[PDB]
């Protein structure tokens, strides 16, 4: 869980970030609230334009799924009723997969969730709470649950998991499970053991994120 | 050092105390609970302020959101019957400036402004689900208006925090450091726009370069010394 | 007229009979679901009422206070649909406010009213702009003081407004009005749907039981 | 209206001067004066209302049962008990559907220790003895939203209040976001208010345990609100204002509608010939000619599955699929339609 992030790296965007876990590096940018296109307009709430760009080649249907899952996480996080008939552009440029993209998209999704959240924080957009996402995997010979697995570990995995939780009260109370994307062969006992260990490492991540956010933003503010 | 807060954290103040909610603080229409939605430093006004305490969160932002009683710098971009279409900030929703509200206003009388002009304007009304309205003369102004066209000069992009500090904080040395070198006028907008003019372009340019450098570093100490190197470089020719 | 299908002949344009030593003239008028079509047969032309819909044939006739008897021949559905009952001038409709700007209030038609009630619902999607959009001008909001009308205090985004059609307008927007007692905001929630249910206590005021907050609107007379 | 009480405890001005026929002025007509108007103006407030003090929480709801008071004896015991307090909380329930002016159906009274529920129907002619305590100025009487209740005590029971503290004025003076009484219960007692019981007439007995429970909770909530008002108001320099408002609420005397003052104040409550028939006849003929002249399904491939009637299934405890009756769907629909239409009509907002 030795992640590293930077905040406010882009000039022509309201907010930006660069999240790095292992070899997975994703840069994200957020502009909003701004004027929306007519087809995007929502009478009462904020409209989200979510874009995911791959590390190699052009955006395909694969990234279209990454956009969809990332939408399921960011939508309830943002206090959308504060910005009626308005738009918020959220762009993720995956710079380095950190995994075999022909087989997995686990680490890229988690890194996009964490980066998007950080970019939303930087942009100063109304959020109902905080959030953290981690990738998890299981190995058949080992029987182990490995949090933040490497690319080599994924190759020999039986199941891959993306867990993103919603935290409140100083990152101590799990408000809800924003996203759990479990793929592969697994049983009910493995699922809850995954959720128990997953919640712990997620809570540790929020604490680390809270540290990063305060370290970067506080110099900008005044005492 | 300050007491930082994050969205979804517990709100310190007790419901038994009447609290006026400012920026960053949100009152849920469904559960009636008061909760912070922005990330930054929580500021709570001292008690005794007419029995009402004002609590808000100072958070970093650069995308302006129109609020009533704000002095802003807009650019005319449009013509509509009964008003000007003015843009506070790029890609943001346009604001309206009625033909009615001007310094020596008349319904018959009309403004001479031409699309592309900078206006020092006050935002009297900012409905959340409706286009922003900007007025050059305000009833609050009560017969005194600083509102109107800005001629020539140079405009500068600046984050909302830096602009707010430049407008409301008198301890901000930026104006002073620029006064000990040359004399010029400045318009300050809460929408993150700063208008600077001098008699000579080289001085306005020097001011432009200083404000950006000081906005970038955000180190209060640097500017007087930072300004000194900037003034010198212009004469380098 | 047991059965009606599109293209089936119903009756000639005129009819007659003999009652009480006097000949009564029946003037058949093409109503909704029918149309006068000129056919040819035996060399001589002929105009006959033809059903254009599938359903049970119905007729109506009437004299009002404000020998030939005028009969109205029509065809009703036999077995919901917003097709045959498309919004025309004078019709009352239920629409939802999509956007507000100072100049006008904009709503999309969701359903249509009928005379003694019942309703017709548009099956179109509001997500794809498939619904017929309309416009309520500021001077068509209410009847009294139409010069000084604040839109923000009459409607809100998401409000369900019962309005009446003034004209078809262009292909983009219908033109509606709410300048009657039984017209205006009918269904609404506090804070644009972020709050609880609000009922029309006053004709100009909306009140909510749990919220404890009152928001003004141009509501229909309760 | 002729006041119903011949006994006036805690009196500063004999009941005599109280029973005085006033003349008819231009502003208002003749009518009896509020009997305790004097004492409400003169009698000193208990000096303990005046100090900021640590708050006393409500008793835990479950350490006690509400005390039902419907005999003269229970009432007298209750009276002896209230005589021992320094403050009490009071509320009423009023019914106006099956009565012209209305009748007082219940009285709720709480001490720091216990909650009382008084059958004001059975004890209508008995309740005046509470004037001992209700007009004792050294015992605070805490009401929320009592401006009407003051009138009704008068009208029905002949009861008056000297030493009133109204938490509604307290809430306003403090500038709280919601005046509502439940708000206090919701935030301080962690108790969720229920609307439905009030709307239906409260006359029916025995009273429902749920229907008892809200009243039991409500008095405690009111007491808590009063406590909140007492210390913050003192702190805020606003207590004097609330006692003034409270005396104005207490001061007013109910009057008959005919006798009500002229200026309504908050002090008092009260052509076709052309086509031939023959020519048309020919039309009927040619039509009959035209009309007269005009005069199994099996599925090869997708005919079987595409137009399949909608069926529903419900898995039981054993995990076996059960076909919902085609009939069942219709029955729910009829019932659902019934439920909304009957259901829709009634709603009361306070």
């Amino acid at each position: 869980m030795s992640v590293q992030a930077e905040i406010g790296i882009l000039d022509h965007v309201d907010g930006s970030s660069e999240f790095v876990s292992q070899d997975t590096k994703v840069i994200c940018s957020v502009t909003g609230p701004i004027e929306p296109k007519a087809r995007q307009e929502l009478p009462t709430q904020l409209a989200l334009e979510i874009i995911v760009r791959p590390a190699k080649g052009v955006a395909t249907t694969r990234e279209k799924v990454l956009e969809d899952k990332l939408r399921a996480v960011l939508t309830p996080l943002i206090t959308r009723h504060c910005y009626p008939r308005q738009l918020c552009q959220i762009t993720c440029q995956i710079l380095e997969s950190g995994e075999d993209e022909a087989e997995f998209s686990l680490r890229e999704l988690s890194c996009c969730i964490n980066a998007a959240f950080l970019a939303l924080v930087d942009a100063g957009i109304a959020l109902n709470s905080m959030c953290a996402s981690i990738p998890i995997a299981i190995i058949k010979d080992t029987s182990d649950i490995i949090v933040d697995p490497t690319a080599e570990q994924l190759k020999i995995s039986l199941s891959v998991h993306t867990l993103a939780l919603e935290f409140v009260n100083g990152g101590k109370v799990v408000k809800n499970v924003l996203l759990l994307d479990s793929n592969g062969d697994f049983n009910e006992d493995q699922l809850f053991s995954l959720l128990e260990l997953g919640e712990q490492k997620c809570q540790e991540l929020v604490t680390n994120i809270r540290r990063i956010i305060q370290d970067n933003i506080s110099p900008r503010l005044v005492v | 050092m300050s007491t930082f807060i994050f969205p979804g954290d517990s709100f310190p103040v007790d419901p038994t105390t009447p609290v006026k909610l400012g920026p960053g603080i949100y009152c849920d229409p469904n559960t009636q609970e008061i909760r912070p939605v922005n990330t930054g430093v929580l500021h709570v006004s001292a008690k005794g302020k007419s029995g009402v305490q004002t609590a808000y969160i100072d958070y970093s932002s650069k995308r302006y959101i129109p609020s009533v009683n704000d002095f802003v710098i807009g650019v005319i971009i449009g013509t509509f019957s009964d008003s000007y279409k003015v843009s506070l900030q790029n890609f943001s929703s346009s604001v309206s400036l009625s033909y009615m509200a001007f310094p020596n206003a008349s319904k018959k009388n009309r403004p001479t402004l031409q699309v592309g002009d900078l206006v020092y304007a006050r935002v009297c009304t900012a409905e959340k689900e409706l286009e922003a309205e900007i007025e050059c003369f305000d009833s609050t102004t009560g017969r005194d208006a600083g509102f109107g066209i800005l001629e020539d000069g140079m405009i500068i992009d600046v984050n909302l925090n830096f602009a707010r500090q430049l407008l409301f904080n008198n301890d901000f040395p930026l104006l002073k450091v620029l006064a000990a070198h040359t004399k010029f006028e400045v318009a300050i907008g809460l929408n993150g726009k700063i208008w600077v003019k001098c008699e000579e372009l080289s001085n306005t340019l020097a001011c432009y370069r200083t404000i950006m450098e000081c906005c970038q570093k955000n180190d209060t100490a640097a500017f007087k010394d930072i300004a000194k190197r900037q003034f010198k470089e212009i004469l380098t020719v | 007229p047991e059965i009606a299908y599109p293209g089936k002949l119903i009756c000639p344009q005129y009819g007659t009979e003999n009652k009480d030593g006097e000949d009564i003239i029946f003037n058949y008028v093409p109503g909704p679901g029918t149309k006068l079509i000129q056919y040819e047969h035996n060399g001589r032309t002929l105009e006959a009422i033809t059903a254009t819909l599938v359903g049970t044939v119905r007729c109506e006739e009437e004299k009002k206070t404000d020998t030939v008897k005028n009969i109205l021949v029509s065809v009703l559905p036999g077995t919901n649909d917003f097709a045959n009952n498309l919004p025309k001038e004078g019709d009352i409709v239920l629409t939802r406010v999509t956007r507000l700007s100072l100049q006008r209030a904009n709503v999309e038609i969701l359903a249509v009213e009928d005379k003694p009630a019942t309703f017709s619902v548009s099956q179109a999607s509001s997500d794809l702009g498939e619904t017929f959009r309309g416009i309520i001008r500021s001077q068509d909001v209410r009847s009294t003081d139409r010069d000084r009308v604040k839109v923000i205090e009459c409607f809100k985004p998401g409000d369900i407004v019962r309005a009446q059609v003034l004209s078809l307008g262009d292909g983009t927007n219908y033109y509606l009005t709410t300048a009657r007692n039984d017209l205006g905001v009918v269904f609404a929630r506090a804070a644009n749907g972020a709050g609880g249910l609000m009922y029309a206590t006053d004709w100009q005021m909306m009140t909510s039981p749990v919220t404890g907050a009152t928001e003004k609107r141009k509501c229909a007379k309760p | 209206f002729i006041p119903l009480l011949k006994e006036k405890p805690n009196a500063l001005k004999p009941l005599s001067e109280s029973l005085r026929l006033v003349d008819d002025d231009e502003n208002n007509p003749s009518h009896y004066p509020h009997p305790y108007e004097y004492e409400i103006d003169h009698q000193e407030y208990s000096p303990e209302i005046l100090q900021i003090r640590e708050e006393i929480p409500s008793k835990s709801w479950d350490d006690s049962v509400p005390i039902w008071v419907d005999t003269s004896t229970e009432l007298e015991s209750m009276l002896e008990d209230l005589k021992n307090t320094k403050e009490i909380a009071v509320d009423l329930e009023h019914h106006d559907y099956r009565s012209y002016y209305g009748i007082v159906c219940l009285m709720q009274i709480s001490t720091r220790e216990r909650d009382y529920l008084v059958d004001t129907l059975k004890l209508r002619e008995n309740l005046h003895i509470l004037n001992e305590v209700f007009t004792n100025p050294s015992i605070v009487k805490v009401f929320h939203g009592a401006f009407m209740n003051i009138i009704w005590l008068q009208r029905d029971l002949g009861l008056y209040v000297v030493g009133l503290f109204d938490t509604y004025h307290a809430s306003k003076a403090i500038g709280l976001p919601r005046h509502s009484l439940a708000y206090l219960l919701e935030n301080f007692a962690n108790f969720k208010t229920s609307k439905k019981y009030q709307l239906a007439d409260w006359r029916i007995r025995p009273l429902s345990k749920p229907m008892t429970a809200y009243a039991r909770a409500d008095t405690h909530f009111l007491l808590n609100i009063y406590d909140q008002l007492r210390n913050k108001l003192i702190e805020s320099n606003k207590l004097a204002g609330v006692l003034y408002e409270s005396r104005n609420v207490a001061k007013r005397r109910f009057e008959y509608s005919k006798y009500r003052p002229l200026t309504p104040s908050s002090e008092v409550y009260s052509l076709l010939e052309t086509i031939s028939v023959p020519q048309i006849r020919d039309v009927m003929e040619r039509f009959s000619v035209l009309c007269n002249s005009n005069i199994t399904n099996s599925s090869i491939l997708l005919g079987k599955i595409l137009p399949r009637e909608e069926h529903d299934i419900a898995y039981s405890k054993d995990g076996l699929p059960n076909k919902v009756k085609t009939e069942d769907i219709r029955i729910r629909a009829q019932n659902f339609k019934s439920a909304l239409a009957n259901l829709e009509d009634i709603i009361f907002e306070i």
